[PDB]
């Protein structure tokens, strides 16, 4: 049984981020060092819906 | 006086039988209440309507 109940779409533009994600981004190093972006993905993952 | 008899019997039975019984069904609904959709789309094999 495949049941579908609602269709959701995010707006394409000018999204208001969550505080926590905002700040974690704010703390990302400007020089590349994989460990921090790794921790970022492990906290928040890689993609949004 | 002398006597001889020989007696021989051979009997063979072979039997076989098979069934294939396939049943398929795909009720499909658009619109209405999700509970009514799921309840009605669920295939009552005794009453497919």
């Amino acid at each position: 049984s495949d049941l579908e109940v609602a269709h959701y779409k995010l707006k394409p533009r000018s999204l208001m981020l969550h505080y926590e994600f905002l700040q974690r981004v704010k703390r990302l190093p400007l020089e590349y060092s994989y460990g921090e972006y790794r921790d970022l993905f492990r906290d928040f993952g890689t993609h949004y819906i | 006086s002398s006597h001889g008899c020989k007696e021989l019997e051979n009997a063979l039975k072979a039997a076989s039988g098979t069934q294939n019984n396939v049943l398929r069904g795909e009720p499909f609904i658009r619109g209405g209440g999700a509970g009514f959709i799921s309840g009605l789309s669920y295939l009552e094999l005794d009453n497919p309507a």
